[PDB]
RNA sequence: UCGUAACAGCCGAGGUUGUGAAUUGCUUUCAAAAAUUUUGAAAAGCAAUUCACAAUAAGGAUUAUUCCGUUGUGAAAACAUUCAAGGCGGGGCAACUCGCCUU
């Protein structure tokens, strides 16, 4: 992890007291294929 | 069958082979202790503990020996959950026709046997539903026919066992009440009698 | 209480093999050179990262914006599929799709 960069996907859990608990899962592709793509859409749709 | 009455049917019978096995582990244990007799390969007897093992359902029950039920192989020998088994299931059933516990040895010998709620004579069920066990003396004076006029006739009755224990016929007055509330269990075939 | 559960249909993104390309690599071969040792050029085999493209069950039709090719029958090397009209109407700028009424 030391000065290194990790590909993660969030999934974001509001608890009772409020706190938004972020989960770390490993990312696999050609199963979780709906956030990459919205992911990149967005990328796209950023550059204008 | 259908897919979905197909899917449970694999259910029902891995159970039975589980409760087989169970069977013929326990008598395996029992033959080492003198209870009255075992033999080994005696299907009837090992149809009588089948039909004798049911006490789980009678109501009262406890947690501890409760995976030992569901499991199939157990431990057999020495200090094993069979023997506790024994210990806790030894007299926790009563007789349906006398309504008296059974310490669970009694049943191999002549004695007690096997009885058909309906009989041979009359309807020719074999399900398990209509298979109970219990003394010989009332299993001969059954006399095919069942219930109403001779178990009304015959209530209260009191028979010899042998060597001197006679045993009494249910006062109907008390055996109404048994046969409503007594085996609480009432799957479906008490009420049949 | 049985039955429904099976059959079909419109699409996506990769991977693999191979062709071409840019850049590097490993091994092998004539020496071109140095004073028995290395530097080497060029080819061959094997790849790597990235791009474009071809094929993607062997293969056979067809020019319809259609396909057949892992199911079943059984020798006949043979088959299974579809089935005219008339409006009423819903949807859709469009192609077309979906229901009702009548022989």
């Amino acid at each position: 992890w030391v000065d290194r960069t990790k590909e993660f996907i969030v999934s974001e859990s509001i608890l009772k007291n409020g706190e938004t608990k972020r989960t770390f899962k490993a990312v696999d592709s050609e199963k979780d294929w709906i956030a990459i793509k919205t992911k990149t859409e967005q990328e796209i749709e950023h550059s204008h | 069958l259908p897919a979905d009455d197909r899917k449970k049917l694999t259910n029902q019978i891995t159970e039975n082979e589980n409760t087989n096995l169970r069977i013929k582990a326990l008598l395996a244990e029992m033959m080492n202790d003198h209870s009255v007799e075992n033999v080994r390969p005696f299907s009837p007897m090992q149809q009588e503990i089948l039909k004798i093992y049911e006490d789980g359902v009678l109501k009262s029950d406890i947690e501890i020996e409760d995976d030992i039920l569901k499991i199939s192989k157990t431990a057999q020998p020495s200090s094993s959950d069979l023997k506790r088994y024994k210990l806790w299931l030894e007299q926790k059933y009563k007789s349906p026709y006398t309504g008296q516990i059974i310490p669970l040895n009694k049943l191999f010998t002549p004695e007690y046997e096997i009885e058909a709620i309906i009989p041979q004579s009359r309807y020719f069920d074999d399900s398990f539903s209509n298979k109970i066990i219990c003394e010989s003396a009332v299993n001969k004076l059954k006399d095919n026919y069942i219930g109403l006029g001779f178990i009304k006739q015959f209530g209260g009755t009191i028979i010899e066992l042998g060597f001197g224990k006679s045993v009494k016929v249910f006062d109907t007055e008390e055996y109404e009440d048994f046969v409503k509330k007594h085996y609480a269990n009432n799957r479906g075939k008490r009420n049949k009698l």
